[PDB]
């Protein structure tokens, strides 16, 4: 028989399998879309998560309550040394991929 | 028009279905039991819970006797359960209170003893226009 | 509710990309490809 | 010159606004229609100032003032005072008061001649008040009310009272403040004259839902446009009153 | 003893401060406010019986002259003589003052 | 190949008030019960056979038990990318005061006093970001460009920072700077020891 | 923004630290940290308790009559803004700082004689 | 007379002082100067509506609040006000007459520095130290065997 008060599964099916990552590295499995008439440049970089903090922000958001006001957020730290330029991997285009 | 106001923001909801708080008018009424909250969405087993500047429908526990057999709009105007403003300032005042309103946010009563919330102040004009501390 | 799926709300998205956030993201982009390349001219 | 107008769909004006003889306070909101109607009927003849009170909006109820000061509470931060001081002159003394009743503009209504508060203030709170507004002080209630800056409304020309009180009262107060008193209403009916209305010597902003009549009452109590003056709600408007408030 | 010591640091248990005490003290006014802020007829003693220095309310006179004889009235009394703390207390600690003009 | 051998700041890739995607394997919690892992409802108490638990996870046909239903298992240490970041500030390592704003005049880093907590010292180019991240401290991160463009105006907006905490979160750290601990503090016995 | 103190020991109380306790009779009671918090609400005594600045004060360990202790003070008259008076008041808070550093000094050796 | 008459008695009844004195009015000269507003007219005056819906509508437009700041010098309008110094904040030590209060603090100072009140002042007494932390340390010792046994 059906269920008698309805309610929403828990968790979402499209996370799944709830596994240990195959890699410590974060993957980027989409990079952005080529635009030939932009200019080059670099569609990503890497760091290391240091810890988090606090600021005021001074904020100018018109329609907002907080419009005009200062505003306590959170905020995360990356440390960013600067990468190294090592290498240039070529990919071509396949019925395969 | 439904008695939940717009433009507020999220803060910690201290006061759940079957709760009882002070009346801070002078309507009559010494205390609100809430029964409902104005604006509570659905989820199983889930009390529906108010905080400061929110309409709740309200029984009178103690008070005149006229006000025992009906049910009153009330805000919210203090409650005791910590929480935090936009401005990074966590605060709570020492007793959960309301105020007994009509629908359209007018109050029943003339005057408001101790101080109202911010957030009640600010959606509420008329509770505003009888708080003699705004804190 | 109009969802996010919606073709009037991806009409307004597509708008909006063309129209306001298109400008800014491009000179930003310019900026920073202008910083880049003198790297990687130095 | 009373000009119907609403904040945010609100017609509790006094809530919002703070009018006076040389300056005029108008809440920061979301659009420019409150602060343009005011800018219409004030073509730059006075400052107005968008401002901001204890990260609220409700700065009409939380202000006082006339023409020579300006009173702010103890929780307005150093930035907004700033903001005060740089959009107001020089002549206009604004100073942040410790009063344990914070909400100024429902504790205290003054002119440019004398002020009623509630009857709990500070004493050193009232010499505040009589040195930087200029005024003198008397501690009154508005018909059992004793938040006296909301349920009372006054210029110098006269001054608009809650409908409730006696004739006795009404005659008594004005006697002490010298001024010509009506009791009426305003916003169709409410009691809440300071939170209805703001009014200065040649200027009044009402709610919207106000009626002709009240406004009409409002308009000869305030000796606003031509040819007005409080003698004509006992005299050609008697009528229109006594049909209306029936 | 300490009636449900568990949860004495409640909220909805919170008794009255000492500052409060000592303006109940010196104003009638305030110590007026206070007790229109509750119901006589709830009351001990139907209200009649009030120590305000313990800020509490009794059912005799008898009582009320009993426990004037115990340590914690006497505890309160000694409280007060030597002075509740006070944000005027708290500035002068730090040597912060208030500029009025 | 004319990037060869070089480095690349970050702030040749990225700049302030752009929001950027953030990839990263989140914080391993081991093996996890239902309860925790799923947020399913506990069972009441002194339920037989446990309460942390799913009552009836078969009770209809298959005889089979289906894949979404909620068993214990592995919790966190998952991949992750999450979008729409700000980005606050593009702080640099050599600048002495990369933690002064216009309106705080002190001038100090971004590191808290004591250093960050099981982390060390921020002495390179730092980002700071709005909000929470997928890592956890000394976790690699990737930064990406985000793969459309914006339809927020919270993209648009331009950010103007007042100050930055720089207190000890080893603690209820009440001071920004060293200086200012031994200006509240006064002079201590082994300040006239030494 | 600006830097409060905290009500019961009066260490500096940076944004978003502590809490705030909003009594009925319109005071508020900022306090840095839930230590002092649990201290406020056991109801203990500040001027009691040996590591607030309250009874630092009352037991004469902290220097209070000082001609540099008489520059900081709340302003409730608000000052039209100057660019050359808000610099020169940087100097002088820099100024002040170093003055009352080594008067506090002093202070201490006379103390510890 | 009826409550509701005597209500609206009480309505139409305008009260006024016995003396028959008038507060006197501050009007300023250029209300009668001014032109009345007219949403028709195209030489009208152009409001904060229409410059909102000229650079955006309600919502986007970003207001100035410092455009109507009085200064002394017009340029320090758009300045970035200092709060914040070495954790203290600016506006406390803000004071229009801060010159004349740092003189007499430098006066204070080089008199302070002039009847020396900032100045800074035996083998034997050392010697006697170094024998009493010796004794102390074999005090300890000695204790330590005690506890031990
Ligand atoms: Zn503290």
């Amino acid at each position: 028989s059906h269920r008698k008060y309805e309610a929403p599964r828990h968790g979402s099916l499209a996370f799944l399998p709830r596994k240990r990552a195959a890699r410590h590295r974060g993957r980027v499995k989409s990079f952005p879309k080529d635009d030939p008439k932009k200019p080059v440049h670099l569609t990503a970089a890497m760091g290391y998560k240091a810890g988090m903090t606090t600021i005021v922000r001074d904020l100018d958001r018109p329609g907002a309550k907080a419009h005009k006001k200062e505003v306590v957020e959170a905020v995360t730290i990356i440390d960013c040394p600067p990468m190294v330029v090592v290498g240039l991997v070529g990919y071509i285009e396949t019925p395969r991929g | 028009k439904r008695g939940a106001p717009g433009g507020k923001l999220k803060m910690t909801l201290g006061l759940p279905v079957g709760a009882i708080m002070n009346c801070a008018d002078n309507s009559g009424a010494r205390n609100l039991y809430i029964i409902a909250v104005k604006g509570a969405g659905a989820r199983l087993n889930r009390l529906p819970a108010g905080g400061v500047g929110d309409m709740v429908m309200a029984t009178v526990k103690k008070g005149k006797p006229e006000l025992r057999k009906k049910v009153h709009p009330a805000v919210i105007v203090r409650q005791a359960k910590p929480w935090k403003r936009f401005d990074g300032v966590f605060l709570y005042f020492e007793d959960n209170a309301g105020v007994i309103v009509n629908p359209k946010g007018e109050m029943k009563g003339s005057a408001i003893t101790g101080p109202v919330g911010k957030e009640a102040a600010e959606l509420w004009p008329r509770i505003a226009s009888n708080a003699g501390v705004v804190m | 509710a109009k969802s996010a799926r919606a073709s009037r709300i991806k009409e307004n998205h597509q708008r909006f990309k063309k129209n306001i956030a298109g400008p800014v993201e491009a000179a930003r982009l310019e900026r920073l490809s202008a910083k880049l390349m003198a790297i990687a001219q130095a | 010159m009373a000009v119907r107008a609403q904040f945010e769909n609100s017609n509790e004006v006094g809530v919002f606004a703070t009018l006076t003889n040389s300056y005029c306070l108008v809440a920061l909101g979301a659009s420019e229609n409150f602060y343009s109607v005011f800018e219409a009927e004030l073509q730059d003849v006075i400052p107005i100032c968008r401002t901001t009170i204890a990260g609220t909006r409700i700065i009409g109820r939380l202000t006082a003032g006339n023409r020579k000061g300006l009173l702010v509470p103890t929780t307005t931060t150093d930035q907004e005072l700033q903001h005060l001081r740089n959009s107001l002159p020089d002549d206009i003394r604004i100073q942040r008061i410790e009063e344990r009743l914070s909400a100024l503009g429902n504790v205290i209504v003054c002119n440019d001649h004398t002020a009623l508060i509630h009857p709990d203030l500070e004493r050193e709170t009232e010499e505040i008040i009589a040195d930087v507004l200029g005024v003198e002080v008397f501690r009154q209630t508005i018909a059992d009310h004793v938040l006296v800056g909301s349920y009372m409304a006054l210029s110098n020309q006269g001054g608009l009272v809650h409908p409730k009180t006696s004739i006795q009262d009404q005659d008594e107060l004005s006697s002490l403040l010298g001024v010509p008193l009506v009791a009426g209403s305003v916003n169709r009916g409410s009691n809440v004259i300071g939170g209805g209305m703001v009014v200065n010597d040649w200027l009044a902003v009402t709610g919207l839902d106000t009626t002709a009549p009240e406004l009409s009452v409002i308009e000869s109590v305030f000796r606003l446009g031509e040819g007005a003056g409080p003698g004509a709600i006992n005299t050609s408007m008697k009528n229109t009153i006594v049909e209306s408030f029936y | 003893g300490v009636f449900a010591k568990r949860t004495m640091t409640k909220t909805r248990r919170r008794l009255r401060d000492l500052d409060q005490i000592e303006r109940d003290l010196r104003s009638p006014r305030h110590l007026q406010q206070y007790k229109e802020t509750k119901a006589a007829e709830d009351l001990p003693g139907l209200g009649l019986y009030y120590c305000i220095e313990c800020a509490k309310w009794f059912e005799s006179e008898t009582s009320l002259v009993g426990h004037r004889k115990g340590k914690p009235h006497k505890r309160r009394l000694k409280q007060l003589k030597e002075g509740a703390y006070t944000h005027e207390e708290a500035m002068a600690a730090i040597g912060y003052r208030i500029d009025n003009g | 190949r004319s990037l060869f051998e070089k480095p690349v700041t970050i702030d040749t890739i990225f700049e302030k008030d752009e929001m950027i995607d953030v990839i990263a394997v989140t914080k391993g919690h081991g093996f996890v019960g239902v309860t925790a892992r799923w947020g399913t409802k506990k069972l009441p108490r002194k339920t037989h056979k446990g309460l942390r638990k799913v009552a009836c996870i078969g009770a209809w046909h298959p005889s089979h038990v289906q894949w979404t239903v909620a068993r214990a298992g592995q919790m966190g240490y998952h991949h992750r990318t999450s979008v729409n970041h700000k980005i606050y500030r593009i702080g640099k390592g050599d600048d002495e005061a990369n933690a002064s704003t216009e309106t705080d005049l002190t001038k100090k880093k971004i590191t808290p006093m004591g250093g960050f907590v099981r982390y060390g010292e921020v002495n390179n180019d730092y980002v700071m970001i709005k909000g929470s991240v997928p890592g956890v401290k000394k976790r690699i991160m990737t930064l990406r460009k985000s793969l459309f463009t914006h339809t927020s105006r919270k993209a648009l907006e331009k950010v103007e920072l007042k100050w930055i905490d720089t207190s000890s979160e080893f603690g209820h750290g009440a001071f920004q700077t060293a200086a200012e601990k031994k200006q509240f503090m006064g002079t201590l016995k082994k300040d006239l020891q030494t | 923004m600006r830097i409060e103190n905290c009500f019961f020991c009066g260490r500096p109380a940076w944004p978003s630290k502590g809490i705030t306790f909003m009594r009925n009779d319109g005071k508020a009671f900022r306090f840095c940290r839930s230590k002092c918090h649990k201290n406020f609400k056991m109801k203990r005594n500040p001027r009691k308790l040996k590591w607030t600045k309250a009874y630092r004060k009352n037991a004469g360990k902290e220097m209070v009559v000082d001609s540099t202790l008489q520059f900081a003070a709340r302003r409730n008259v608000p000052v039209r803004y100057n660019r050359e008076l808000w610099q020169k008041t940087l100097k002088a808070m820099e100024r002040i700082s170093e003055i009352r550093a080594r008067r506090e000094r002093v202070f201490y050796k006379k103390r510890m004689a | 007379i009826g409550t509701r008459l005597q209500e609206v008695m009480a309505r139409i009844h305008v009260a006024t002082p016995m003396d028959g004195t008038t507060r006197e009015t501050f009007i300023p000269e250029a209300v009668k100067n001014l032109k009345k507003y007219d949403k028709n007219d195209p030489n009208r005056r152009v409001l904060a509506r229409d410059i909102e819906e000229a650079n955006g509508g309600a919502g986007v437009f970003n207001v100035d609040l410092r455009k109507d700041w009085i200064l002394e010098n017009p340029e320090w309008k758009y300045d970035k006000i200092p709060e914040i110094f070495d954790g203290k904040n600016v506006y406390d030590y803000i004071d229009p007459d801060i010159d004349a209060k740092l003189q007499a603090l430098e006066e204070e100072e080089e008199r302070l520095e002039k009847e020396g009140f900032y100045d800074e002042d035996d083998e034997e007494e050392e010697e006697i130290l170094q024998k009493a932390e010796y004794i102390r340390e074999q005090h300890a010792l000695i204790r330590n065997e005690a506890k031990m046994r």
